[PDB]
RNA sequence: ACUCAACACGGGGAACUUUACCAGAUCCGGACAGGGUGAGGAUUGACAGAUUGAGUGUUCUUUCUCGAUCCCCUGAAUGGUGG
RNA sequence: UUGGGACCGAGUAUUGCAAUUAUUGGUCGCGCAACGAGGAAUGUCUCGUAGGCGCAGCUCAUCAAACUGUGCCGAUUACGUCC
């Protein structure tokens, strides 16, 4: 079909931020990469289309009008895309703060390393092409004799 | 079934297309014609026709270095 | 690369648009973040 | 004699279960039929009588 | 500058990278790749 | 390819010639009484420019064709033949 | 050595066609007698044009052919021969032992098996075998 | 084709054919001529040698032999056990 | 075991344009290869039926442990209930 992964537009609101517990009435409890603590809402298209469980990592939006009053899931990451957007180089794993940074909760927790796409197969494509037109050797038998 | 679209392995001469080669004024070539001796014109012929019922009207001959041929009958009388 | 700001819903329009005014393939050549333009890519397309 | 002898040939030698083709189409698959020397099963014969066969038991 | 230059340039490149998914088509991480893939899908299916 | 000319005089005194749908040749009247012998693949190509033209109509049924050729079919054959008619069908009855 | 009925090369070459076909097995003869008519026009050519021309020390220059419905008589026995699986020429070079016999028998047309573990959907009883 | 209404079922016991699938070569079955081809035209077929799996004119060399629709270029048509 | 044959080597004839990865018959050797009434569980049957036994048609150069049809030999138990 399509795209599965969307990166934040800094501006335009949206910034990564990762829930913490769910509460009641549509709306979770939501922390943020790098600022302190917040409280989130939903979107209608989600409203159990889509499940956002908790410590899933998630899109938030921001009010244009004024800051500092509500903010909202509007998308989801897979946790596919987690641990791929999490490598490359940006969002914190830890979620600068934590619940807070000033009682540095939850230490190492070393990192994992999703070091594990190749088992030491999959090596050379390099080798040959087609021989046709060329009487070759080839009778089994091989190896069967070593005397 | 199941289909698939590429056929490319390539990258050889491939064959040219057969194209007739061409010999111009082709009558003139085999009957010849001589200065004029009597006022009489004497017709003599370089080609010669194969004795065959299906070449026996005017259906010449070949010539070849090694070989003379018959392209109506397909046939050989070796040189 | 990585780095993109565009929704994918958004390109796939576009990139159906190519399809139907296909001419150099275009189409192939753009779908490979690879573009061309000038005066022989129609107005349309090419500002896409 | 070159070409047109090595093209359409080894069944107008007429051999196994090759050649058939029903009177009806001329689909060969699913049996011609030798049986009483009709052919209908490829088109079926569920589609056509009007030979006068019908199934009386 | 135009014409058939650009145009040279560009179908030459989409032919080179063509190749180049052509020659992993010769397939040994890309089977491992299809063959993981696959088994997730018929995971998911048999789930559902 | 030439047996055309025979093909169109046994058209003309009939209107009406079938044939086998079929690669291997056959006589198509299987008997015309000129006793005039043709393949199959050959037939098939004269009548096909011909219908493209619209002087036949065309009729298929099983494994065969019914080949009958317009009033437009005599115009176009009668100056290919040089001949005048009084007309195919009034001879015919 | 070789001994195909107690015949050395020389006595076996010796034979005419009559005296050939007699000794050899049910098959070979069957063949022979339902031919005639050449049906090996070119295969036998090319072969003992090839062969003559060597100097020897060497075999012959190898000649290719997709055909394997033809025998191996005493005649052809020294040549190198290619008959062809569907997509390779393979080499064969032609013993006196390999006379009653066919061509297509020495090349062989499929790669022998040898596994590499069961998938999904053998044994019946699930576990979803990881990782192959 | 996959619980009962998949699994000696697709009349499916396939040597070639059948046959979809694989390696390689061949043929137009591209109708319809608007656009090009002097008497040679554009054109068809081929012995021999060579190429080739092929005493397969496929193709070339060579020369002979033949409807001018066959032939050359775009549009279009067509066929397909392709989806 | 002279019960069963599975595998396996040699010779021969027929079918076909082509039987090599044995095609089909037909006689010698291989039998010392299994298997001694079969666990959990499970299939469909009420009289010319169940079961045993053979023949033909079908496919079709050749090959039927299959399918369709016909005949021969021919029983035990129940003819009730809703678990």
């Amino acid at each position: 079909q399509k795209r599965d992964i969307v990166y934040a537009d800094p501006q335009e609101g949206e910034e990564y931020a990762q829930v913490k517990k769910a509460l009641g009435n549509l709306r979770l409890e939501l922390q943020l990469a790098d600022g302190s603590k917040a409280i989130g809402s939903i979107r209608g298209a989600m409203v159990r289309k889509v499940w956002i469980g908790q410590g899933d990592v998630v899109l938030v939006s921001k009010r244009s009008f004024n800051k500092n009053d509500i903010v909202d899931v509007i998308h989801r990451y897979n946790p596919a895309e987690v641990r791929a957007l999490v490598k490359d180089e940006v969002i914190p794993r830890d979620f600068r703060s934590s619940d807070e940074r000033d009682a540095k909760n939850a230490h190492s927790d070393y990192v994992f390393v999703a070091e594990n796409d190749d088992d030491g197969g999959a090596d050379d494509d390099d080798q040959n092409v087609l021989d046709r037109n060329k009487v070759v050797l080839d009778d089994p038998l091989a190896t069967f004799d070593e005397l | 079934k199941g289909k698939k679209k590429k056929k490319k392995v390539f990258t050889k001469p491939k064959k040219p297309i057969h194209r007739h080669k061409l010999e111009k004024m082709r009558a003139l070539k085999y009957f010849k014609v001589t200065e004029n001796d009597d006022g009489s014109f004497k017709v003599e012929r370089t080609r010669d026709e194969c004795p065959n019922p299906v070449c026996g009207a005017g259906v010449f001959m070949a010539q070849h270095k090694d070989r003379k041929y018959c392209g109506k009958c397909h046939l050989t009388y070796a040189a | 690369g990585e780095k993109c700001t565009v929704e994918p819903e958004v390109v796939d329009s576009l990139m159906e648009d190519c399809e139907k005014e296909g001419e150099d393939l275009l189409l192939r050549a753009l779908q490979r973040g690879i573009g061309m333009h000038h005066a022989g890519v129609k107005g349309k397309l090419r500002a896409h | 004699m070159g070409h047109l002898e090595q093209w359409r040939s080894r069944q107008k030698i007429g051999m196994g279960k090759g050649s058939r083709h029903c009177v009806i189409c001329s689909n060969q698959k699913a049996v011609i039929r030798k049986y009483e020397l009709n052919v209908c099963r490829q088109c079926f014969r569920e589609n056509a009588a009007n030979i006068g066969f019908s199934k009386l038991r | 500058f135009e014409s058939e230059d650009c145009g040279d340039l560009v179908k030459y490149v989409v032919e080179q990278l063509e190749e180049a998914e052509s020659r992993y088509r010769k397939t040994n991480e890309f089977a491992l790749y299809k063959a993981r893939i696959e088994r997730a899908a018929a995971a998911q299916e048999a789930r559902r | 390819k030439r047996s055309r000319d025979d093909v169109y005089r046994f058209f003309f005194t009939e209107g009406v010639i079938s044939c086998k749908k079929d690669p291997l040749g056959t006589w198509t009247g299987s008997l015309g009484g000129k006793t005039f012998t043709v393949p199959s693949i050959q037939v098939m190509q004269l009548m096909r420019s011909m219908k493209s033209r619209g002087l036949i109509k065309e009729q298929f049924a099983w494994r065969h064709f019914y080949w009958f050729l317009n009033d437009e079919g005599v115009e176009y054959l009668r100056k290919y033949l040089f001949l005048p008619h009084d007309a195919v069908p009034n001879t015919h009855k | 050595k070789f001994t195909y009925r107690g015949l050395e090369i020389d006595p076996l070459l010796a034979l005419s066609e009559e005296e050939f076909k007699t000794l050899v097995h049910a098959r070979a003869r069957r063949h022979m007698n339902r031919h005639a008519n050449r049906r090996a026009p070119v295969l036998l050519k090319r072969l003992r044009e090839a062969k003559k021309d060597v100097k020897a020390g060497e075999k012959p220059r190898a000649v290719k052919t997709h055909l394997r419905d033809v025998v191996i008589t005493p005649e052809m026995v020294g040549s190198v021969v290619g008959i062809y699986n569907g997509r390779q020429f393979n080499a064969v070079e032609i013993k006196g032992e390999m006379i009653g016999h066919y061509l297509g028998e020495f090349s062989m047309t499929y790669k022998p098996v040898i596994h590499g573990r069961p998938g999904v959907g053998a044994t019946h009883s699930s576990r979803f075998i990881p990782l192959k």
